[PDB]
RNA sequence: GUCUGCGGCGCGCGGGG
DNA sequence: TAGATCCCGCGCGCCGCAGAC
């Protein structure tokens, strides 16, 4: 206990081994920086008798749970590895359901392939829905293909169960699937979205070459192009651009694969399938056996990479994800949508309607002093009696005859004669495209939308002239950011805006809408409420052709579990779906999870239309998501990784000692607590430092810290080196680069430059496309990222084993690990999840443990060795208590409050028997 | 800020030259001229064919004017000043109808009359509970001056929803009430709704709409557990349970109701625009689809005559084709076509057309927009089409 | 007879315990009636203010308040249901304890408020009004329709019915000829929505106000009923409206400044449809009404079919007849699928003009059944096709 | 022996994640 | 930082077509 706060456990030998010279080096650099004499505020003592261990130290006992977990996988996968493989069938089959071509291609129907192993591939009609249209798999045996059964004529109407393929036996072993991108096939797989979990686990050739000599984003486009900036290009025979084709070149030298060049799949009708099957059933077997090579020089390589047992369960485990939706997935689509149509044509009403207003300056001659359309052209180009009622039949027939040069004069744009140029232009035909009276089709993405609002700032035209918004925008030809305006323009000068093309620029517009000098200003009523719609409305305009098209397939009243039904929360004609994220396990240089729109950075926020995604990922009745981020989770791996390589204790280096001790109320806190005081605010400062811990420099953080405000680059990190200087003080020479300020950023640079596996924890090897042995390069701040971002992702997999194995030695009916940005949720049956959060915390307990038994530290503090708040939710948000925009509130919908434990789940344990509740 | 000149200059006020905001809000004010009656009428037309016509299971529900039944002392603050006003200290020479039960009352509102109706509503539909019951027409409310009756033109709807979807049914119907606020309307963000709560503990939204003297609220709803509907009929509940779904329960009304006068009075205010715009020009750019004039046929010089019956023609076939036109050939004396444009802009006629000593042959007549002060140049021909094809763009979006 | 209890069963008619028999139909003291009902009653009124509005030339809407206030009404003098107190209806106060007053002090002889049985006393006070919209024409004229209170008799009841009243101000010389015409005008509103115009007559009368006058009435089975009534009131009461004003009552016809003849015609919008329901009910209880004010134009029903296709087709029918701002009933939703037949009777008990069924033939090629009433024959038509049929015709009922 | 606007075919530039 | 370049819109010119005046 106590020696600057640690907690007291139950594994563990004697040890004790600090040593004098140590704590003194500690002591007097915490001498500087923070303070080293804090009384601090004693936790509380948690007794805890832990499950019991296997081996003799952590790192076995985790070797020993990987392993099991681990062997029947890895088995199927060496079957798969030490086979022969038959030719191709001549003539691939009709029949509906599976066939297996056993010896000379002889077709026989079969229910499911009967394999211990497979490498699979699924063909989708993108035209007709997303039902698969055929596959074709492969096993040691034979030869297996399955035609989807949509090639006969019927009506099916979506929203169905048996619409995906099969491929799991009955279980009256283990069933590994290899694939290229096999999570958009075990999309298709079935028996996937069933609620209780099942042995299957994937793995996938993507996710290995990612691992094996992956490609950074960076890095991507040098290889692509070439199919300050002289870089070595002996990385390029060994790294891939992750396409199937290409992958199976790079592991496989051979013919390249030839690709269907009509591509009737993706741009076709089912019709095209129906006469090209042959061929498309050639090319989808051609993939499988390209992917079965690749296989074949894939595992024994990525075994050597990954020696850990744990990396590989880890990946298994993290290729099966969930996301229930629970009927609300597409009532909020729905109103979503309805949202946004309303809210455009809002805008466009007010768009039309300024317009309009704008043509008084046409009864004056007063648009050439209007500082806002002086430039347009604004041209004025005109482009008794009885009643009579007879011959109405010929007036009407002479409209049809006034076929030519009758109609030919009026053509277009004849409505509305006299009118300016650019009104003319809004205004459409009077025949053809209705006639929508006013000056329709008008959007923001004209160059006219400005000018008829905003124009904040001195001069804000927004003209494509190679520089889109001009204007120098700031104090001291003449007019160019005076207040009337109204330039000559007698010569171009792109002031003030210097960056021009160079910066990478961003939606900082959007926040810039509340004050940030962008309002309309004179307008007062519709001016700015049309930028208040675009601010509302951008996250749906842009995203909802991603969160709409989800696959979603909703589970029958038979696929459901006892425990589902027989609650008081059924029917209500509901529908409980599941969406697997098609999340690629390793999906960048490190092995993170990557997908486009679930693994996002986003929150429920009002005046967001599109928000509340994460929100109504809603767990069946009877079934909840239990869940935490971690608390810091990279900052702590940077602080104990920088805090290992100076001494031995954890709080040694300043940083680990802030990030223990330093608090977010009456502490000295990097996040919003502190930093904000030197830098600018909170919620920017945490940007700032989560830049400096994956690397970064003085030009990205100047340029960040000109898109938090406008100021100068004096007042930018130019002439600000001070955050450069009381953090991150590396590069120091005359020490015979390491620390010198609070942050020991060295020991990642001596890791990323030694060429072996370089993970502390997992051991699991980089690519190879960034090793300095396989090239001298100077990519290092790709690396320096990779190894807080793959020490990340072994925090992960530990995790995930750590919970699979104590989900498994305790009868706890959890599955379904959702791991997105460093938190990890888990959806558990009610009855037990209070011990899946009290394994959680264990997880946690042990986990930060074997990040301690590793790098040699014997003990973790109390602080860090739980979790801050397990957050046990019928819903996934960022927060137990918060609500949306778009409803009325979360209680629209069916969504109580949760509770965030803290010690109150530590009145328990981790067998069944809790307290005598359970019996 | 002096509105009231365009009011009284045009046919779209009360004869009254003196009439109070309060005293119009209250509904006490002389009336309202023919161009009023008319965007009124529009305005209900509008409303019961967005929630009668369009929404299904809804049918129209109709409210004695006064209630003969005995009841009790209702909402008036003096009991007929009998109870409470004496003449004398006695005077005893008697109840002079004292008690509210010997005679009818003056009905506020429809609560009582669709509360009535419910049950057969109820019997006319399949026991299906959801359902609807519309009623729009004038109510006479108390006013008291530091008394007199005032009668405002309201439309009540109450939905008769199953309990578990109230609170849903309810926060449609609020929806679809702020969104038909919004259109017609030249600035929906002025229209709002506010959450509310009962003395009981009912909760429900209110429309407000921001006049520029300030918020002032045209619409309430209100939602009830079967709580006025029981009370109303509490000797039996078989008869007055709706079949929501395999079984029958207690439906809950939410009952939604706006003054129609009160609406007329806000758009007007929203029409009129305002700072720095430094072009001035009274208009009131009424929606299309509720412009009280549509079509203002006019003559020319007068020099050639031939407008006159030209106007009357016009009128006639437009009105033989739905569509609503001022035969304003007939005054004449004008001498100026400046002010006669603006008078038509300000009783909101959306276009003018013109015809010239060159209507006769090439009938390229003028016409003259409220929206864009830009003249135009159309064929005699395809005239009433090109009018009801704005019509028909103005009332779809 | 019959008539009435077909009507309240098929929801045409409000409830018959109040209104058994034809004499509070008759009256305003009817307790309302059904949506049928009440979709003709709306029909006949928009039919009626176009004629009478949409028709007019220099005829402009007019507003009058529903009660008129004040201690200004004469002392018992066409004073019913005069109490303005905010509560009690007393339609005849012939024997009360006159100790302070009538009632009271403050609730007789100045709390009147008594609402007016006829809108004319609305038309002579906004005739100020309506000639400056007619720009000082004498030949103008201002019509409303509008609910009016009577009395009937041993508690005086005040009945309620919904009539329109237009007064028209023509030249004294032409006053004549302006209810000659009006007169016409209203037989051929009468034989416009009237399977028989011979039931409709009219009838001169004479009275001190009105030397010349006309009453409508209509050959009601029971017999004939008063429906309209039109009296030629002279300058008399524009003058007692207002006392000694000079150049502003009278009007200028043919540059020549004179006091108008005011006419004023009141007819009972719900006797009117009463008769116009009698007249079309007559071995098939069916309504033989007029398409224009039929309550129920056509109705759209899904059998013997799939349920998810039929129930989109019919949502469909309705959102095309919806958008073509003709009403459409919503026959789908209904389970019990009694039978053909008697759904056939209950539309013709509902005063639909047509019947239309979509079955599965209907969602293999888009066909579906159309029937109707007036001719009980049944036709396959086109979906697409059926609104432009429906389209004709009420184009030809409108104009026949 | 013209020039008023409409149907495919090239170029440039940002913008989502 | 991970930070992106296939689809998706803003503009221009360019070449070919009816056809009265």
């Amino acid at each position: 206990m106590l020696s600057r706060g640690l907690h007291e456990q139950i594994f563990g030998q004697g040890g004790e081994m600090p040593g004098e010279a140590a704590v003194r080096r500690s002591v007097e650099h915490l001498q500087k920086h923070g303070l080293w004499g804090q009384p601090a505020v004693p936790l509380p003592d948690v007794e805890l008798r832990l499950p019991p261990l296997y081996g003799d130290n952590l790192d076995q006992h985790f070797r020993l749970l990987a392993q099991k977990q681990s062997l029947p996988y890895l088995e199927a996968a060496n079957l798969l590895l030490q086979a022969q493989l038959p030719p191709k069938p001549p003539a691939w089959a009709w029949a509906e359901g599976w066939t297996r071509y056993g010896p000379e291609g002889e077709a026989v129907p079969v229910a499911i392939p009967e394999e211990r192993a497979l490498v699979f591939a699924v063909a989708v009609c993108l035209a007709e829905g997303t039902c698969p249209t055929l596959a074709v798999a492969i096993s040691p045996s034979a030869w297996y293909s399955w035609c989807s059964q949509r090639l006969v004529e019927e009506r099916y109407s979506w929203t169905s169960q048996l619409s995906p393929a099969d491929l799991i036996p009955l279980e009256v072993q283990e069933q590994l699937v290899v694939g290229h991108n096999v999570s958009f096939d075990r999309a298709h797989i079935r028996e996937q979205y069933l609620i209780q979990g099942s042995r299957m686990r994937f793995l996938d050739t993507m996710s290995m070459h990612m691992a094996i000599s992956g490609l950074s984003s960076f890095q991507r486009s040098l290889w692509i192009a070439a199919k300050p900036a002289i870089s070595s290009w002996d990385w390029l025979d060994i790294s891939s651009v992750n396409s199937l084709a290409e992958v199976h070149r790079l592991y496989v030298g051979g013919p390249p694969l030839e690709k269907e060049p009509r591509e009737l799949f993706v741009k076709g009708t089912m019709k095209d399938i129906r006469e090209n099957f042959q061929d498309l059933m050639q090319y989808c077997a051609q993939d499988v056996w390209a992917t079965h090579e690749v296989f074949q020089q894939q595992l024994p390589l990525f075994l050597e990479r990954c020696p850990h047992p744990v990396t590989l369960a880890g990946m298994l485990e993290m290729g099966v994800s969930y996301l229930p939706v629970n009927q609300n997935w597409e009532r909020y689509l729905a109103e979503a949508q309805g949202t946004y149509e309303e809210l455009q044509r809002e805008m466009k009403k007010s768009l039309m309607d300024l317009a309009n207003d704008a043509c008084q300056l046409l009864s004056g001659e007063r648009y050439k002093e209007d500082p806002w359309l002086w430039d347009l052209e604004w041209d004025l180009q005109e482009f008794s009696e009885e009643e009579e009622f007879q011959q109405d039949v010929m007036a009407r027939a002479c409209l049809q005859k006034l076929k030519g040069t009758t109609e030919l004069l009026p053509k277009r744009p004849q409505h509305l004669p006299g009118h300016p140029g650019w009104y003319r232009k809004l205004c459409p035909r009077l025949d053809d495209p209705a006639w929508t009276p006013g000056p329709s089709l008008l959007s923001l993405q004209m160059r006219v939308t400005p000018k008829l609002m905003a124009l904040t700032w001195d001069g804000f035209p927004l003209h494509y002239s190679e520089r889109h918004g001009w204007g120098y925008l700031v104090p001291g030809p003449y007019n160019d950011v005076d207040i009337p305006g109204c330039w000559f323009f007698k010569l171009p000068h792109k002031d003030g805006n210097s960056c021009n093309v160079g910066s990478p620029f961003a939606k900082d517009f959007l926040p810039k809408m509340e004050d940030g000098t962008l309002q309309a200003g004179p307008g007062g009523a519709s001016g700015p409420r049309a930028l208040e719609i675009n601010k509302m409305i951008s996250f749906w305009r842009n995203a909802h052709k991603r969160i709409s098209s989800q696959m979603v397939v909703w589970l029958p009243r038979s696929a459901l579990p006892r425990a589902v039904i027989r609650h008081p929360d059924y029917d209500e004609e509901g529908l409980y779906g599941a969406i697997l994220p098609q999340v690629v396990t390793a999906g960048t240089i490190t092995r993170r999870a990557v997908e486009p729109t679930w693994l996002t950075a986003s929150n429920a926020r009002p005046d967001r239309v599109g928000s509340e995604l994460k929100a109504m990922v809603q767990a069946p009745p009877g079934y909840t998501l239990v869940g935490a981020d971690v608390d810091s989770q990279e900052l702590w791996i940077a602080a104990v990784l920088g805090d290992a390589h100076f001494a031995g204790m954890h709080g040694c280096t300043a940083f680990g000692w802030m990030t223990l001790q330093g608090r977010k109320s009456r502490g000295t806190d990097l996040h919003s607590k502190t930093a904000t005081t030197v830098g600018i605010s909170r919620e920017h400062a945490k940007i700032f430092n989560y830049g400096r811990i994956y690397g970064a420099g003085q030009p990205f953080a100047e340029r960040l810290l000109m898109q938090f405000n406008h100021r100068l680059t004096q007042q930018e990190a130019a002439e600000k080196a001070q955050q450069m200087y009381a953090a991150t003080k590396g590069l120091r020479w005359y020490r015979l680069k390491g620390g010198t300020e609070s942050e020991m950023f060295n020991k990642l640079e001596s890791i990323a430059t030694s060429d072996i596996p370089r993970t502390p924890v997992l051991g699991c090897c980089i690519s190879r496309a960034l090793e300095p042995s396989a090239v001298q390069e100077e990519f290092m701040t790709s690396r320096v990222n990779w190894v807080v971002q793959s020490s990340a992702v072994d925090y992960l997999h530990l995790m995930l084993v750590a919970m699979k194995w104590l989900f498994e030695e305790f009868a706890i009916d959890g599955r379904f690990c959702i791991s997105i940005h460093d938190e990890v949720r888990y959806l558990v049956r009610e009855e037990d999840r209070y011990r899946a959060a009290l394994a959680l915390q264990i997880t946690n307990l042990l986990t930060r443990c074997m990040f301690a038994y590793k790098l040699g530290l014997n003990d973790l503090p109390q602080s860090v060795a739980f979790f801050s708040a397990v957050d046990i939710d019928r819903c996934l948000r960022k927060e137990v208590t918060m609500d949306c925009k778009t409803p009325s509130n979360p209680t629209g919908m069916e969504r109580r409050y949760g509770i965030p434990q803290g010690e109150a789940l530590d009145i328990y344990q981790i067998i069944e028997l809790t307290k005598g509740s359970l019996e | 800020a002096l509105l009231e000149i365009c009011q009284r200059r045009h046919f779209l006020s009360g004869s009254k030259q003196q009439l109070s905001r309060d005293s119009l809000l209250s509904g006490c004010h002389p009336g309202f001229g023919p161009l009023g009656v008319e965007l009124r009428k529009n305005l209900a037309a509008e409303w019961w064919t967005s929630v009668v016509v369009f929404r299904e299971q809804v049918f129209p529900v109709d409210a004695l004017h006064h209630k003969p039944g005995p009841l009790l002392p209702g909402d008036s603050a003096f009991r007929l000043v009998s109870a409470e006003t004496l003449r004398e200290i006695l005077q005893d020479k008697a109840f002079l109808e004292n008690v509210l039960k010997t005679s009818g009352k003056l009905r506020e509102n429809l609560l009582h009359g669709a509360l009535e109706h419910y049950v057969n509503c109820l019997d006319l539909v399949n026991k299906r509970l959801p359902y609807g019951l519309a009623q729009i027409g004038v109510c006479f409310h108390p006013v008291f001056d530091t008394k007199s009756i005032g009668e405002k033109t309201e439309a009540s709807l109450v939905w008769f929803t199953p309990p578990r979807t109230s609170n849903q049914w309810l926060d449609f119907w609020l929806r679809h009430r702020l969104q038909w606020w919004r259109k017609f309307a030249m600035s929906p963000s002025n229209f709002s709704s506010s959450d509310c709560q009962d003395e009981e503990g009912r909760k429900g939204n209110k429309l407000y709409y921001n006049f520029p003297w300030g918020k002032e609220l045209i619409e309430t709803l209100w939602n009830l557990g079967d709580h006025e509907l029981l009370h109303m009929y509490p000797g039996n509940v078989s008869k007055l349970h709706g079949r929501d779904g395999r079984k029958n329960v207690v439906p809950c009304v939410l009952s939604v109701n706006g003054d129609l006068d009160r609406g007329m009075l806000a758009y007007l205010y929203d029409s009129f625009q305002t700072r720095k715009k430094n072009l001035h020009r009274k208009v009131l750019k009424l929606h299309p689809c509720l412009a009280p004039i549509k079509v203002a046929l006019d003559v020319g010089r007068g020099p050639t005559l031939e407008l006159r019956q030209v106007c009357q023609g016009l009128f006639n076939e437009l009105l033989e084709n739905g569509i609503s036109v001022w035969p304003g050939y007939l005054e004449t004396m004008q001498s100026s076509l400046e002010q006669l444009y603006s008078k038509y802009d300000e009783m909101s006629i959306l276009f003018t057309v013109l015809v010239t000593e060159t209507t006769l042959e090439n009938g390229l007549i003028h016409l003259r927009s409220r929206d864009t002060t830009m003249k135009e140049m159309m064929h005699i021909s395809k005239l009433k089409d090109f009018l009801i094809k704005y019509i028909s763009s103005a009332k779809n979006v």
